[PDB]
């Protein structure tokens, strides 16, 4: 696996199982199943007041407040239909599953079902891409706390989208590597013809963070996105949603597999001194022959 | 606010994945890893480093069984990982893939049997606090997570502390007496006779008579045979005997299909029966290191353990694992058991003069809902509590002392 | 390389000033046979520990005794990349310290790595087999942790590139 | 299992106070009247002057290697660390070569002295010392540098 | 080069 | 003149017989070697197993045909050739830690053992009881005994320690022999007196010797000097620091000159000049030989490709660690054997070494 | 002592040594080769990838590649590498020990340099690092003050005018047209003998074969009607498997692409007209300077009589009052070089390295401040 | 061998008689350097012919057939086959290398198998390879008087060296991946 995927397994596991044991005609079991995403995210999949006959599906953000602006409900209303209810006490969003009125092709609802998060997050991203395409400069930008010491600023004008990610790592084996996979970032571009324009600083932070309360220090690494006009089409702007969400995760995880990568590099050193040291060791005049298990040979 | 911590029981044959709260595993999936493999000369330090971005073009779990181009690859021999690159690797997929966990933000609780080497603790420990960076880790016993895992199908008032668990998975079979709620670490018996010695023991039965058993198939025929068509005998003669006389009704037939060419095979399942099971009751039939039934194995455990405490391990006797999902295996269990008891107990008597005849010692042998499961839900409680959270070994910790911090675990001493 | 060459002959030269070992029993148990520089229980069988360094934060440290000889290496580490790779690969190297008859599984305090090589290790191996090995670990750590630290780059390289091409 | 007992009677290292432990004799006349060593004084007048091999001459004149002061010492040591690490380069040869056996064998104690503290260029003069120093004494002068059990 | 001949 | 390589472990200690037709060796275990020279190929014929650690000291008593042993199991053990058989008798040495070396008197009426335990035992007869006991010399002793070697007046005793000293002992046992003579070391000769103690403090002392007249006694330090001791002046120290690696064994040819090795593995030889009282490096005695490179076969080649991807030009490829007296003696020598850690045996000659070289002069 | 290395690291040929010499201590080809096979023999040399002569001498089984194209890096991974075995296996010598001074071409993406230095910077960690154009180190090392330089490097080809040391940078001209170019078009065209030279491992025999047997025509034409006329131009050369080819009229044809692009489907004017257009893009008033101080560089004005031609070219395009001198050295092929070991060794130089410490206060983009 | 003894006069033609046959090879043929002037010089003068005994006393001579047998190695057309001979197949094995090895290649030919024991078919080798390759290439043939058993000899070698332990097939590796694992563990 090299790029993160956006559809979370446990929920898609769980709602495919729960489909099946209803539309078999089975009695329905409870349920309660509580667990946890990337960026701090929180699920729960229970059942409302004992109902065994309902399933609702609650999740709990970081970008809480972003979420309950006004049109930021737009794409998930779109995509849920009537599955859309009020939050569960203490989470963010819930859909709520009647396990008697499911319509057919039960694999549908389920693929919309594990995309949760990524729904809620481009529900919340779509607007600027909106903004920027009925053609209206100056638009609101805003500030998505995506976690909690690190945020995404992103900006609508008349042509373009900026998106400048504010990151930081927790461990300093991951700082020391991530200035490294940081500085290389922009040497992505001769990759594809037609790449996002990335700017990468770590001395100060960009202009557009001057009038607002996007993370900044010392300590912060700045990431820009310029999405142009054939980037937030109606036609690929899922692609660039998915990128754009999943991006920091992706940098975490391959931040994390660089060490699993190079301990075998180190190995293969390791084992390259050992051939160097091994002409120490007198070479033997005669050796006894053994057998697979080690015993003596027994013959011959 | 906290996040649940991530349980990961890793076994030599299945891995079961969660998040601690919940009820059961979220995840079952084989314990095997498919990566590429080619015809190459050289050593196996040598031979693994692949070139770019190549060393993420692996896959685990269910998706690497059904992949026919990778070579299938078991990190993990009778519960002691043997490989650490294709572990660190499992475990990497295992976190970014499956769990979705982000591993700086969850606490974990690993799995381990009980002679597990102490080097083996400390790479654990150096890949999840250095690489993954952990919070925390708590590396506990398996087979004593499986005790808690009883109280969900017996009776209130009788969800006693104390009992003999016996845990008997794919690689290893490991017997551990807990009493009140401390384990007896010093008796613990540890024997590397487990499932897989079974499948290898039918699969050699199969191919040593029958005829049409495709050998790319060989072992997944042996475990279709096993976990289906195996029972328990109360005796191996008489039952050689009753399939001979009678091959008519004890014979049974196995329909398998060639996922080659579609078409199917059919093999004859005849003693492999009941001589699968019986390399519990004679572990010289798969490993001739070992002579010593499981009962009598049992028996020495229970009998090491304090005195006074010596009776209500006899009544709590809970089995655990996959491999003791075999029908009437707690009764033979306890069958033995009650004969080597009774037997001890009249030569005390006999030996006292013949004055009192004791309380006849209750033995029991505890089959519940969750046997193929048990060792993770007792993990999703034990890391469910508050508690957890101070028993674990802190990131400090690690920073600190180093590896060196998980290399002690209820087996040793000092 | 021609850079630590002075340092290099004056480690090898201090080397095979030590490692002139012999075989010794212990005095202070009665029929133990141990490395008398790691114990430290006897101060008459211990020589002078000599430090060879080629400036501040590169240099040996030798501790000789009467049937052992402690070599600990404090190795370059210029950035803080180089100094976890010198960090892992050293941990690494300790993980077989059985394959590597003279090598200690933990470093002394302080230092990076550290060979523990007593007299039967120079009765049934050869001295300055063992003496070139020192040397050449010495020669050739540097180059090997450019190395890695190249292999790094470009592995940030191919993920950027793997990333900024879906787009 | 695990013990239940006090076990803190095994901390306590009597190795330590043992009463047949070795203790490194010295003479008495060695410890009663301390030899000052070199005088610092003459060898900054030398320096100033400008002449090295004189300098070098009057820095291993007379040695703190009888007495057991740490400060005399460490200051016979700065001294002789300042008059080594001044030479060039190309007079160490001609300075190496004007030593008695004794002076080289304790040159190389006053070289392998100057490693343990070294500052931005100090050891990379003293590995040319070392160098011509070794090559005029041989391993035998660094083993004298190594059985010494007086350091200097 | 990026746009215009090869390098 | 030859070389002779019983094995590939050291060697801890060789003794010859007096006809020098058999050699007993320590195999580096427990076990002691007799070998028998049968014409030009060497034969083991006996293997004496009684101790429990690896033997560290063997000597052969030439005249009464007795074997003394002592090992690191705190033992020693006096072995008598019974018809066929060697059979051992037990020493109660009284130590508390390993022994070191042992060596018989001239006399072979007593022997001395030094061992770690900071002291040396004296050993002797008691045919009232057939009892062997000893008594012990531990007063200025601060370390290990290393090395041993008695005045040829059967009661001094030269000894070198850890402690970086080179002392004289007066081993007098008054029930075995009559009080001794005055030799210019003392007049006084209680048993357990010090007649002379080196003025050394850096180095161990592997190896001291009495000279063949019993006037000069000669050590070696591990601190690479070679030191002379002369009774006849005052017991005058004429010192010789080498540039070479240290040794470890030395022994006189003739009153006048050494022949020592050590950690360079061959024979080196100095003299002594009594009209000035200082020593001078004679030189090396054995002439560097060219070792013959062989061609490698493709099973050797690939072996040696795969597994691992002389540099010494003398006849020992291991350190040098003891070194006897054939044949002539301490007064005028022709033959000395030596034993290192490489489990060889090299018998060299006097006479051809001072053929091959003739910038080699004797004194 | 110590001293600053100089690495000119062309595009063809890596070069570098230690400042205050006359001769590069290390010279050898800037590819990178990997195997396109899989061993059979245990043990014997399995590594990843050869590089400089060691892939020259094994060429036969790996698929060599250059890094740097046109004068451009175009693969970092290996010019990574290349860096390494200069420092540590050709020179030797510990990198963080001594400042570098490296060259790159005129009219150069500035993100190249960029990446020099921060390559300099955090991965070798020199104490201090420069990058000076080539053309000007050539006219250092010529011993003058003032003329032209023509650095026909084997990657990149370009001119640039000085005048009493003041560069004239609205005069430099860049013709991305060198011996590569040379190269394939020579490849292109044995094949009308019937030689087929396709891989990479044929390249470097051709190339060989150019470096030796090739010439500049003092008259095209001329020169083209004898070797059809007669056959006493042709040369034979042996490759290096026993085979003898015998090539006639390509040994001009090859290096004439040159002076006529035209050839190789490209719009652009030979080298002389590049070098008469950078001259007459100066101001009249120093001219004449430049007309009689013309200077070759680069191996690729290594063909023997080019000095001839160039004249020949510039007296006809020039005005028939100015002296042209075509200043040619015998040892042009490392001029490039040898004025680095002059700039880096000079006294008043000392304050224009980019110390270590400049760089982590202003980022990598100081080399667009310091190094002009 | 056995349709070509039939001219002369004798006949085998039982399996038993195969090896018979095969044992007249292996002891009298051999290869010819030159084979038209060894034709024609065993045509013209009885120096060439070596008599044989059977197992039952009889004994033939053969003369012509010594170097006829061996031949077809050089030429199959005797044979009837249509694949060049065993020189020129050395021959195009080494021009289908790259041009940068070959010179290397010519100098370490090596023969091997007990079919190349057949006296002076080294220097034929070597007189068929010359006229194929440059005139600058220097041709060796390595035949090393060992060569019937260099293919077990190697095998030994390789067998007995350390990293093999790591290329085998364990049988636990079967078990569970039946015979199509030696695709991906040996090439
Ligand atoms: N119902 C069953 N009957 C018999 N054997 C079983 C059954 N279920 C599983 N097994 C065996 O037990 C093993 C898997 O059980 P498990 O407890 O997951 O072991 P582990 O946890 O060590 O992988 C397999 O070898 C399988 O063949
Ligand atoms: N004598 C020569 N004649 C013709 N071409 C040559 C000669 N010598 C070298 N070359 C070619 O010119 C180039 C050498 O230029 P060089 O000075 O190495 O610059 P760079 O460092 O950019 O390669 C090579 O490509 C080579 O093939
Ligand atoms: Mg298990
Ligand atoms: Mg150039």
């Amino acid at each position: 696996m090299i790029l993160l995927e956006v559809n979370n397994r446990i929920i898609e596991e769980t709602l495919a199982l729960k489909f099946e044991n209803a539309a078999a005609g089975n009695k329905p079991e409870a349920v309660e199943v509580t667990f946890a995403d990337f960026d701090g995210v929180l699920y729960h999949i229970s059942n409302p007041n004992g109902d065994k006959t309902k399933v609702m599906v609650s999740i709990s953000l970081k970008f809480y407040k972003e979420l309950q602006a006004h049109g930021a409900d737009e794409l998930l209303k779109r995509v849920y239909g009537s599955f859309l209810v009020n939050p569960e006490s203490g989470y963010n969003v819930s859909l709520l599953y009647d396990l008697e009125n499911l319509p057919a092709s039960k694999d549908s609802i389920v693929h919309q079902a594990g995309m949760l998060k990524r729904n809620c997050f481009a529900s919340v991203f779509e607007k600027y891409f909106q903004f920027q395409e009925e053609g209206k400069e100056g638009e609101n930008r805003a500030v998505i706390h995506y976690r909690d010491d690190e945020t995404m600023y992103v900006e609508s004008k008349k042509d373009r989208v900026t998106v400048v990610f504010s990151t930081v790592f927790k461990d300093d084996d991951d700082v020391v590597i991530g200035k490294v996979f940081m500085q290389e970032f922009k040497e992505g571009r001769r990759a594809s013809h037609t790449a996002p324009q990335v700017l990468f600083s770590h001395r100060e932070p960009p202009l557009e963070l001057k009038d607002t309360d996007a993370a900044v220090g010392d300590n912060i690494g700045y990431i820009t996105f310029v999405l142009f006009p054939r980037h937030t089409n109606a036609s690929a702007r899922d692609n660039t949603i998915n990128l754009i969400h999943t991006f920091r995760d992706y940098l975490h995880y391959h931040i994390k597999c660089s060490k699993a990568y190079i301990h075998t590099r180190m190995r293969a050193k390791t084992s390259d001194f050992l051939k160097v040291l091994n002409r120490a060791r007198p070479d033997a005049e005669k050796k006894e022959m053994k057998t697979i298990t080690g015993k003596t040979f027994s013959s011959r | 606010g906290r996040l649940p911590a991530c349980v990961v029981d890793c076994g030599t044959g299945y891995t079961k994945l969660g998040y601690a709260g919940n009820t059961e595993p979220q995840f079952i999936i084989p314990s095997c890893i498919a990566i590429k493999e080619s015809a190459k000369v050289g050593d196996q330090a040598q031979r693994r480093v692949m070139k770019g971005v190549d060393d993420l073009d692996f896959f685990i779990g269910d998706e690497a069984i059904e992949k026919p181009t990778y070579a299938t690859k078991w990190p993990i021999r009778h519960g002691i990982v043997e490989d650490w690159d294709l572990m660190e690797r499992f475990m990497e997929q295992v976190i970014f893939k499956y769990l979705r966990a982000e591993p700086e933000d969850h606490y974990f609780l690993l799995t381990e049997p009980p002679l597990n080497t102490p080097e083996n603790r400390e790479y654990t420990a150096e890949i999840m606090f250095e690489s993954f960076n952990v919070p925390g880790l708590y590396i506990a016993v398996q087979a004593v997570l499986a005790l808690a895992a009883s109280w969900t199908s017996r009776q209130v008032g009788e969800r006693t502390l104390t009992g003999t668990v016996i845990d008997s998975g794919d690689g290893v079979t490991h017997v551990i007496p807990v009493a009140e709620g401390y384990v007896i670490g010093s008796c613990i018996k540890h024997i590397p006779i487990a499932g897989r010695d079974i499948t290898y023991f039918i699969q050699q039965l199969l191919r040593d008579r029958e005829v049409g058993i495709p050998p790319e198939q060989s072992l997944e025929t042996a475990k279709a045979v096993k976990e289906r068509y195996s029972y328990v005998c109360p005796d191996l003669v008489k039952e050689f005997n009753k399939y001979d006389t009678d091959g008519s009704k004890w014979i049974k037939q196995y329909t398998g299909i060639n996922a080659i060419s579609k078409k199917e095979f059919s093999i004859d399942v005849g003693y492999e029966r009941f001589l699968g099971p019986e390399i519990f009751f004679h572990p010289e039939f798969a490993n001739p290191d070992f002579t010593q039934p499981i009962s009598e194995v049992v028996d020495e455990v229970i009998q090491n353990c304090p005195i006074d405490v010596r009776r209500p391990l006899y009544k709590n006797i809970v089995l655990s694992g996959g491999s003791t999902m075999f029908r009437d295996f707690g009764r033979r269990l306890q069958r033995d058991l009650k004969r080597t008891v009774d037997a001890r107990l009249k030569l005390s008597e006999e030996l006292s003069g013949g004055r009192l005849k004791p309380k006849p010692i209750d033995v029991q042998v505890i089959t519940h809902h969750m046997q193929r499961y048990a060792v993770w839900f007792g993990g999703s409680m034990l890391a469910s509590t508050p508690e957890f959270y101070q028993v674990c070994h802190t990131k400090k910790d690690y920073e600190e002392i180093g590896p060196s911090i998980c290399r002690h675990n209820p087996v040793f001493g000092v | 390389t021609a850079t630590l060459r002075p340092y290099l002959s004056a480690v090898r030269a201090t080397l095979q000033a030590a490692l002139c070992l012999e075989n010794f029993s212990s005095q202070v148990v009665e029929r133990h046979n141990k490395p008398e520089v790691e114990v430290r229980s006897s101060k008459e069988l211990l020589l002078q520990p000599v430090t060879i360094s080629r400036n501040e934060k590169e240099k040996v440290l030798i501790e000789g005794s009467i049937n052992s000889v402690r070599v600990s290496i404090a190795v370059k580490q210029a950035d803080e990349i180089e100094k976890i790779l010198c960090h892992k690969f050293m941990r690494f190297m300790m993980m077989r310290a059985e394959n590597f008859f003279i090598l200690r599984r933990k470093p002394v305090e302080g230092y990076d790595i550290s060979f523990l090589i007593t007299n039967f290790h120079t009765e049934q191996m050869y001295k300055h087999k063992l003496v070139d090995f020192v040397i050449h670990f010495m020669e050739e750590i540097d180059k090997e942790i450019s190395e890695m630290k190249l292999s790094v780059n470009a592995r940030a390289r191919i993920v950027a590139e793997e990333f900024l091409k879906n787009f | 299992a695990r013990n239940t007992l006090s076990s803190r009677f095994r901390r306590v290292d009597i190795d330590e106070f043992d009463e047949n432990k070795f203790v490194d004799e010295q003479e008495e006349a060695a410890a009663a009247a301390a030899e000052p060593g070199p005088d610092p004084s003459e060898v900054d007048g030398l320096l100033r002057q400008g002449d090295m091999l004189r300098a070098f001459h009057a820095a291993l004149r007379n040695s703190p290697v009888n007495t057991k002061n740490q400060a005399v010492k460490e200051r016979a040591q700065g001294v002789v660390l300042k008059v080594l690490t001044n030479f060039k380069s190309s007079e160490i040869e001609q300075a190496v070569q004007s030593l008695d056996r004794n002076g080289v064998d304790l040159l190389m104690k006053y070289i392998y002295k100057g490693f343990e503290k070294p500052t931005e260029n100090s050891s990379a003069v003293l590995l040319q010392w070392h160098e011509k120093a070794l090559a005029v004494g041989g391993l035998g002068s660094i083993i004298r540098v190594l059985t010494a059990r007086k350091t200097v | 080069w990026x746009a215009x001949c090869p390098a | 003149m030859a070389y002779h390589s019983f094995l590939v472990e050291p060697i801890s200690c060789h003794a010859w017989n007096k006809d020098r037709t058999q050699i007993a060796i320590c195999p580096n275990n427990h076990e002691v070697h007799i070998y028998e020279k049968s014409g030009a190929k060497w034969t083991k014929v006996h293997e004496l197993k009684e101790h429990n650690g690896q033997v560290t000291g063997i000597d052969w008593a030439p005249e009464s045909n007795r074997i003394v042993t002592c090992g690191t199991d705190r033992n020693a053990y006096v072995w008598t050739l019974k018809g066929r058989t060697w059979k051992p008798t037990l020493v109660i040495l009284r130590i508390n830690r390993a022994a070191r070396c042992v060596r018989w008197a001239p006399n072979e009426n007593k022997f001395a053992v030094g061992s770690g335990s900071r002291v040396i035992s004296i050993c002797y007869f008691e045919q009232e009881n057939d009892w062997w006991v000893c008594k012990h010399i531990k007063k200025p002793i601060r370390s290990t005994v290393l090395s041993l070697d008695w005045h040829p007046n059967n009661v001094l005793l030269a000894a070198g320690s850890c402690d970086f000293k080179c002392r004289i002992f007066s081993a007098y046992i008054k029930e075995v022999e009559e009080r001794p003579a005055p030799t210019p070391w003392g007049s006084k000769m209680p048993f357990g007196e010090l007649m002379f103690e080196s003025s050394s403090s850096c180095g161990w002392v592997h190896g001291v010797c009495f000279s063949a007249s019993g006037s000069r006694v000669a050590w070696v330090s591990h601190d690479s000097t070679v030191c002379l001791a002369d009774a006849d002046k005052k017991m005058a120290v004429a010192t010789l620091a080498s540039e070479t690696l240290p040794l470890l064994a030395l022994t006189f040819i003739t009153d006048n000159s050494l022949v020592a090795a050590g950690h360079d593995c061959f024979p080196v030889l100095f003299t002594y000049d009594a009209a000035a009282g200082m020593l001078s490096f004679g030189g090396r005695l054995d002439v560097p030989k060219q070792s013959s490179q062989r061609g490698l076969t493709a099973r050797e080649r690939f072996q040696n490709l795969d597994k691992k991807a002389a540099g010494l030009d003398s006849l020992h490829k291991n350190s040098v660690s003891q070194i006897s007296v054939l044949s002539g003696g301490k007064a005028k020598c022709s033959q000395f054997c030596t034993t290192g850690m490489d489990g060889g045996m090299s018998i060299w000659d006097v006479k051809s070494l001072e053929s091959a070289l003739k910038d080699l002069k004797i004194k | 002592d110590i001293a600053a290395l100089v690495v000119d690291n062309g595009s063809g040929m890596c070069k570098a040594g230690f400042a205050g010499d006359d001769a590069p201590r290390a010279v050898f080809p800037s590819i990178v080769g990997r195997p396109r096979h899989q061993g059979v023999m245990v043990g014997m040399g399995q590594k990843d990838s050869y590089v400089g002569d060691e892939a020259q001498s094994k060429r036969g089984i790996l698929t060599l590649k250059y890094p740097i194209e046109h004068g451009i890096v175009t693969n970092w991974d290996d010019m990574e590498k290349i860096w390494h075995h200069t420092f540590y296996n050709e020179l030797r010598v510990a990198p963080e020990e001594h400042p570098v001074l490296l060259t790159e071409a005129p009219l150069n993406p500035k993100a190249n340099r960029e990446k020099m230095t921060q390559i300099m910077f955090e991965t070798f960690n020199t104490p201090a690092m420069y990058v000076a154009i080539q053309a000007v180190l050539s006219l250092y090392a010529s011993g003058r003050t003032t003329g032209i330089v023509m650095d026909s490097g084997d990657g990149v080809t370009h001119t640039v005018p000085i005048y009493e040391g003041y560069a004239l940078p609205h005069a430099i001209l860049r013709l991305d047209l060198a011996g590569r170019d040379l190269t394939d078009y020579l490849m292109k065209i044995l094949t009308e003998r019937g030689y087929s030279f396709t891989t990479t491992a044929e390249r470097e025999i051709v190339r060989d074969i150019k470096e030796k047997l090739c010439y500049v025509a003092l008259d095209f034409e001329q020169e083209m009607a004898t070797a059809a006329s007669s056959s006493s131009l042709e040369k034979s050369y042996e490759l290096p498997d026993g085979q003898v080819i015998t090539i006639g009229n390509e040994r001009f044809r090859c290096p004439e692409a040159l002076f006529q692009p035209s050839f190789l489907g490209m719009e652009s004017c030979g080298i002389h007209e590049t070098t008469f257009n950078s001259i007459m893009k100066c101001d009249v008033d120093i001219r004449k300077d430049l007309y009689a101080n013309t200077v070759l560089s680069g191996g690729t004005t290594m063909y023997p009589g080019i000095a001839d031609r160039m004249q020949k070219e510039i007296t006809a395009l020039a005005p028939s009052t100015m002296k042209i001198k075509i200043i040619a050295p015998p040892e042009r092929k490392y001029s490039v070089w040898i004025g680095g070991s002059i700039l880096a060794s000079l006294s008043t130089f000392q304050q224009m390295w980019i110390s270590k410490q400049e760089y982590d206060e202003s980022g990598p983009s100081i080399v667009h401040r310091k190094c002009f």
